[PDB]
């Protein structure tokens, strides 16, 4: 029925009731409030206590403040009417264009499909980026990770995405905002509008849009990625459609959940994370899927706390991923960008039997040619070029060359390259670099390779430097 | 001209090796006192954790 | 006898007071202790408040009677704390009487959101060479300051203070910038010595000076961020700009450290809370910029980190540049050889601010950049000796001192010798000398010129002539 | 009023209070014992309870054994009465020589100096030691990173410090030995009675000693620095001086608060630090300043753990200095005293701003021209000296006359020595070594310049010489 | 089932490296205090009386077997860690994989020094 | 007993990292707060106590004493790990010994580099 109140700490807050104790997950109505507080239930603590994480400040609740079991899960607009809008946790409109009228409402909660709602068939997605086309290709449906520390490149390289992914996309893209930049989302937003994606006269919308940024607490930061999430779960079995879904950063679920949990009075596990991290982070992500009953692509930018890709956070979500782009700070400042380690960004369909063998080959081709390389710089460290066989040098220029090849002018980062942004089709990245391996290029020079699209690009680069 | 041409090189090879070595050694330095913090902390918050959960 | 407005402490220690009664208070509310001393209603829990006290709990005892307030943590805002030093409640600490404060306002505000915004599009001015031309910063932006201690972290921010006098003392009111200092966990002599620099500038007259130094408590040093802001958000709603200082957030999360290893939350990374993220995203969140419909105001944010050697990959450091748009790393290695300002420029960003430089700073700047990018990559073919010999003279071009930030038109005439070539024949130790006798040339001689380029924000094809000239004539009269 | 024990565990100490409390940091004098024990509250436990940290052992200590409420915090004498005595951290004379007579007594918990109070200008205290004052300058009212140890000249430079402070400034010094090992306080005792500092006989004494020993609770050595401070604040704020306090050593300072917020149970920190390291030092050394009545000025002994100046403890410290003098067994092995670093040694206020101009291109001159000399000494070996350029060959000469006048006699070791002390006025250490840089003394000898005073002494010995 | 009616079986655990977190977040949630990197204090006798199970019985016991392939996952290669040495020290040996191998072509990217088999030539055929 | 008396003794500690060991047993048992490596924050003060202790008596007091020779086993060389030091900054000088001057046949193992008595000559005859 009615509850009270009985302590606050933060996000969490315990709720009395007399009669009726509300489940797990059920969404509480926190009484007396100028906007609306939702409370979700995370445990009956006995006594006929719940105990409830708040999807909004905790500012100004006295004990004994009423509370009402809205009956059921936090749920939220879902179908057309959420693409154009920009919405939040809790499903209320943020972007100040009125209620969003659906027919439909879904909760953010839900089971993940189960085994036999599986799809097995893998398909390339080109995105016309080199070292992914070629070393770590993305599928079509497929779930794919962009790991990176700080100020890296995971929101540049997701917004190229979008623009050489999302523009030629005949479906729908949801992106959720999860613990980064309110500035980014207004970036996004009119963007979008300038683009058309979003249209704020026509119902010609192709995105949805759900944010939670890092001006949230943690409740609702540990919650937007669901929300996000159910408005894309929606598109993919109601309309058994081709869903691009978009999620920086998924990584700020792990740490919300992270900044709660004592506060729920869990013993702390490795690092002081929560005891739960791998099964909060196994629900969620086991519901960012492609179904039989339709396809989700999704790219999810993962934030790597202290660049360190053992912290349990980034460490639990590989196994969750298709394919995944590690950035590396190390090839960053070396001026690579897009700054992909190519020997730490894999795929699953990196198979001849998927890709063809000669993709493959070169592929193979080159990484080896780049663990070559790795494996001598001990000694050119301390000694220098000059003390290596003949042999050695010339993996080292290839490799070196290979290098930066593998870098890329992206037109989303025209202002930082000073370049124009480039697009490579697939084809003509593998002929590149198969020519490289090949020695057809050992008389350019190395900076000729270095920020160019085609491979014929480097060498007019060649020529132009006299 | 050959003796007087190698004994000026290694003199630089020699210098230059010695160079990187003194950075790398400043380098691993650094690295190994991050990693002697860490180790101290990680083996405190354990050993926290465990009392607290009597 | 009244145990729903008032409570009584049950136990203080470990800075914080658990508390009977205070039925009625609100989470997050300010309570006051008999002693005087000011809290906040932290943990609301069946039988008792946890209370954290903004000041020294020596003076809290067993049985102290506690009031509420009424009032969720605020602090006094307003044009009033100009030119005051205030601590981190907005108390008066030098020694000039009240705040005549009209207006308060919540430290815990949420920050605008989406629709409030638009990119920032205004030149935050600095005032340094490197910084306006390399790193340029808008109103509204984020941007970290970040290097060892004692690299020249405090001297950008104050420089780029000091700069703003030039609008400020003008008319035109969208080009003014109202400035926040906030010391934390500083020493107070460094910071009593800082509003003496600012006095002595005549800066002080726009400038409020939050201050939570080395020993003052914890909690207070915690909170002077936020109070700060507030004071900042103040003109960022009332179509104004301001620009805001937190030297340091390493200090403030230390004692928020403190704070939370005191409540016995469980440590995570370097003995940090999960949530020390939070609490610098929540704040810096709060530097926006508002576009026309909210004011067109904006609030500045220069959030200092002090890394340990060089590392910016720690944990604190990379929570921040995860948060700012952009960073000036500053380094111990060109600080130490006198490259100063220190800054880095390989490692350094502004993500936003490209569309905030004026026009003029553009056109010298964006082939400086580029020569400098390509010098560093060869740190005897004549290609590429006019690379190092380019760089070199450049590299002195940036450098700087203390307490003279140019106006934006003068670091131009100054970059305009050299991206065109005006020193390549001259020794570089003669560069910084070169650079000084042509300043006060072009300003004593020719101030028509530079007045133009202000006033066009850009370098017309008139100027570019007229500039030629000058350059040209004082070299062959330079000895 | 009187409280009664109800707990003891080791070091820490639970007193019940039927009536009143005494606030945290107050004293607590327990009754029947041989000797005094106090106990300094450290927490309200509610009921009645306080958690105090012992000032000596607790052993024989019974439940029920009464303890009196002193009503304030430690309080030590205070006073020109306490020159040349030796104190423990409760005010104890602990030399023998009867009770301290001071009319005054002081809180050894006091805050800082409010923000009016506090001078708003840098001014350089002159030590009249040639290193110091030219190259890395004290600052009036600052602290001091002395690095060092055994066999540096370090007791002999202390010595001097106060003997010049003294001499120079009308200031008294104080001696604060946190972790004091009990053989090197009796020894440094009697070195400061044999070297004039300490006067059993009259009442010449410049120095006030205050020893926190190594075999004394946490509590006891982690308050001695307190009690020192106050010793000197004494001084400052009664009697307007420009005051030294020694701090040997700032390490065992930060341990020992370790050691009692261990004891007290609460969590520690990062490297096992105490969560309060940052506010422990702070409270401390924000009491070390210059007020507008006088000043402290701080030398303070450092011990940097594991040769790691990123450890909490040193980087904590690093905060606080303004200046560094590092004493130098390399230096001493040449003959050099003082044995400081010239290079290695660094000052904050070190800046024409501060200084003076001509200060500071002279401090600039002498470190360029030592930078220079050693960049030669590989050359030196290996080409000889006699294939230097004529520039190259008078950098040398220099820069070794410059060395050799950066040593000084003490006259706190006239004793050992029979040579005469020297005090340099800043002005006639600026003069002398701007003129050796300027080549007005190339035609000098190089041993004229060593063991030397002013300049003049330079010429006085040149002439001498044959 | 197989392994006790003179049948012979093999069983993958892929892997115990997430089974280990799985019990670990379990028995934190009961309340039972943490010990190495926060796991369980018994977390080594959690595969040990898994893998101890794979066993070859006796023609008296039907000749039957149970054969096991626990799979671990390393953090940046470290056999040597904790959680590592317990598994290895469980097992008849261990196949150990390197990325630096498989990058330069050494595929399976076996680290021959490295991997062991506890029961050598017994295993093998005569021609092998 | 002896340096009360106007004698002389020498006392060997063997070890005082055995003996930490054996107090932090109990502290922990006790349920005292644990620290760095589990020490309790009074075991400094269980070292300083000790080996102050040893002493050189003036003429007034018998002229005796009592030397200590504090033994302190290292794990790998650390000599910056808690109990080595706690005992290294209390005593007035250390002998360290090493593994590899041990077996490259410098016996006694000790680096001459890196020990010291700060004491020094005052405890030497003028023939050595
Ligand atoms: N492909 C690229 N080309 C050129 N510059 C780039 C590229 N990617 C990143 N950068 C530079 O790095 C900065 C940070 O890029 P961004 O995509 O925001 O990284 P991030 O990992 O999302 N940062 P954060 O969210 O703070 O952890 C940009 O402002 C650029 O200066
Ligand atoms: N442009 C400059 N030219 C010459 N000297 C400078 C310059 N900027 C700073 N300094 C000097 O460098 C010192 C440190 O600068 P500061 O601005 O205090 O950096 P910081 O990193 O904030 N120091 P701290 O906060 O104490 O770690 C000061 O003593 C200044 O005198
Ligand atoms: O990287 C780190 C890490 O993993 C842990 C940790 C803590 C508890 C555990 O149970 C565990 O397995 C690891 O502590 C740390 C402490 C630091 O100060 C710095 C770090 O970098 C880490
Ligand atoms: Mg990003
Ligand atoms: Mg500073």
């Amino acid at each position: 029925t009615t509850g009270r109140i009985v302590a606050v700490i933060g996000a969490v807050v315990d709720v009395q009731f007399d009669e009726g104790l509300p489940p797990i997950l059920n969404a509480l109505e926190v009484q007396g409030r100028e906007t609306r507080l939702v409370l979700e239930v995370a445990q009956h603590l006995g006594e006929s206590t719940v105990r409830t994480i708040a999807m909004d400040g905790t500012e100004g609740l006295v004990r004994g403040q009423k509370v009402l079991d809205s009956g059921a899960p936090i749920r939220i607009p879902v179908g057309p009417e959420t693409l154009g809008r920009i919405m939040n946790v809790i499903g209320e409109p943020i972007d100040e264009r009125g209620p969003i009228k659906t027919k439909q409402f879904a909760a953010i909660h839900a089971e993940a499909p189960e085994f036999v709602e599986m799809s097995v068939e893998q398909e390339i997605l080109v995105t016309g980026i080199k070292v992914v086309d070629l070393l770590a290709p993305y599928a079509k449906g497929g779930k794919i990770g962009l790991f990176g520390g700080a100020g890296v490149g995971k929101t540049v390289l997701i917004m190229e995405l979008i623009n050489n992914v999302a523009k030629a996309h005949g479906g729908y893209s949801v992106f959720a905002g999860v613990g980064e930049r309110t500035r980014e989302g207004n970036d996004l937003y009119h963007e979008m509008i300038e683009s058309g994606v979003i249209n704020l006269k026509d119902a010609t919308s192709k995105v949805a849009l759900v944010y939670g940024q890092m001006n949230e607490p943690p409740g609702a930061r540990a919650r937007v990625a669901l929300t996000g999430l159910t408005v894309a779960e929606y598109f993919r079995d109601q309309e058994g459609q081709d869903v691009l879904l978009f999620i920086d950063n998924i990584f700020r679920f792990t740490q919300a959940g992270s900044e709660v949990s004592a506060l729920l009075g869990r013993i702390p596990s490795a690092v002081g994370y929560q005891p739960t991290l791998a099964t909060d982070m196994g629900t969620m992500q086991e519901r960012i899927t492609t179904t039989k009953k339709g396809s989700i692509t999704s790219v999810q930018a993962i934030y790597v706390p202290a660049d360190d890709l053992t912290d349990p956070a980034p460490a639990t979500t590989f196994a969750h991923l298709d394919a995944t782009t590690v950035l590396s700070r190390a090839i960053a400042e070396l001026g690579i960008y897009p700054a992909v380690d190519p020997l730490d960004s894999t795929s699953r369909i990196m198979d001849p039997n998927i890709v063809g063998s000669e993709h493959y080959d070169v592929a193979r081709g080159v990484q080896k040619i780049l663990q070559d390389y790795k494996s001598l710089q001990d000694i050119i460290a301390i000694l220098g070029m000059d003390e290596l066989s003949e042999e050695d040098k010339l993996t080292v220029s290839r490799a070196r060359k290979i290098q930066r090849f593998l870098s890329q002018p992206f037109q989303v980062a025209e202002v930082f390259t000073g370049h124009l942004g480039k697009l490579v089709p697939l084809k003509e990245t593998i002929k590149g670099f198969q020519q490289i391996l090949a020695g057809e290029y050992d008389h350019l020079p190395e900076q000729a390779f270095y920020m160019v699209g085609p491979i014929e690009e480097a060498v007019a680069k060649a020529d132009k430097l006299a | 001209e050959s003796t007087t041409s190698e004994q000026s090189a290694r003199m630089t090879a020699m210098d230059n090796a010695s160079k990187n070595a003194s950075e790398m050694i400043d380098k691993l330095t650094l690295t190994f006192n991050r990693t002697r913090q860490a180790v101290i902390t990680k083996e405190l918050i354990e050993i926290i954790s465990g009392a607290a959960a009597l | 006898v009244d145990l729903e407005e008032t409570g009584r402490v049950l136990s203080i220690g470990d800075g914080i007071a658990r508390v009977h009664g205070l039925r009625n208070v609100q989470a997050e509310e300010m309570v006051e202790f008999s002693s005087g001393l000011k809290g906040m209603s932290l943990n609301l829990e069946p039988d008792n408040v946890g209370v954290v006290v903004f000041g020294n709990d020596k003076l809290i005892k067993e049985g102290d009677i506690v009031k509420r307030t009424g009032a969720i943590v605020d602090v006094p805002v307003g044009e009033e704390l100009l030119g005051r030093v205030v601590d981190a409640l907005g108390n008066a600490i030098d020694g000039k009487g009240p705040i005549g404060s009209k207006a308060r306002r919540r430290v815990g505000l949420k920050a605008p959101g989406i629709i409030p915004r638009i990119s920032v599009r205004e030149p935050m001015q600095t005032g340094i060479k490197a910084v306006d031309s390399l790193v340029p910063i808008g109103r509204g932006q984020r941007e970290l300051i970040i290097g060892d201690r004692q690299t020249g972290k405090t001297s950008i921010a104050i420089d780029t203070i000091i700069n703003q006098k030039r609008f400020n003392d003008g008319t035109d009111e969208k080009k003014k910038l109202y400035c926040i200092y906030v010391a934390i966990g500083q020493k107070r002599s460094t910071v009593a010595q800082l509003v003496k620099r600012l006095t002595d500038a005549d800066a002080m007259k726009y400038t409020i000076v939050v201050s939570a130094t080395a020993s003052d408590a914890a909690p207070l040093q915690y909170l002077a961020p936020y109070s700060g802001c507030s004071m900042g958000e103040y003109f960022r709603d009332n179509g104004k700009h301001a620009l805001i200082i937190y030297d340091d957030l390493s200090k403030q999360a230390v004692a928020y450290r403190q704070m939370s290893l005191l409540l016995r939350r469980p440590p995570g990374r370097e003995a940090y809370p999960g949530d020390v993220f939070y609490l610098h995203s929540r704040l810096l969140e709060r530097a926006a910029k508002m576009n026309d419909a909210f004011g067109g105001g904006s609030l500045t944010a220069l959030p200092v980190i002090e890394t340990q050697a060089g590392d910016v990959s720690a944990y604190i450091p990379t929570n921040v540049i995860s948060i700012t748009d952009g960073q000036i790393f500053l380094e111990t290695e060109l600080f130490y050889k006198g490259i100063r300002p220190a800054i880095n420029v390989g490692l350094s960003v502004s993500r936003v601010g490209s569309a905030a430089q004026t026009r003029a700073m553009k056109q010298v700047a964006g082939t400086m950049k580029l020569e400098l990018a390509q010098y560093r990559e060869v740190a005897l073919d004549a290609a590429t000796q006019q690379l190092l010999s380019r760089g070199v003279r450049l590299t002195e071009l940036l450098k700087q001192g203390q307490y003279s930030p140019m106006a934006i038109e003068e670091q131009v005439a100054v970059i305009y010798a050299g991206v065109r070539g005006y020193l390549d024949k001259l020794e570089p130790s003669k560069i910084t000398k070169f650079e000084n006798a042509f300043l006060s040339h072009v300003i004593s001689q020719h101030q028509a010129l530079l007045s133009k380029i202000r006033t066009d924000g850009k370098i017309s094809e008139e100027s570019d002539a007229k500039l030629k000239e000058i350059v040209t004539n004082f070299l062959a009269g330079f000895e």
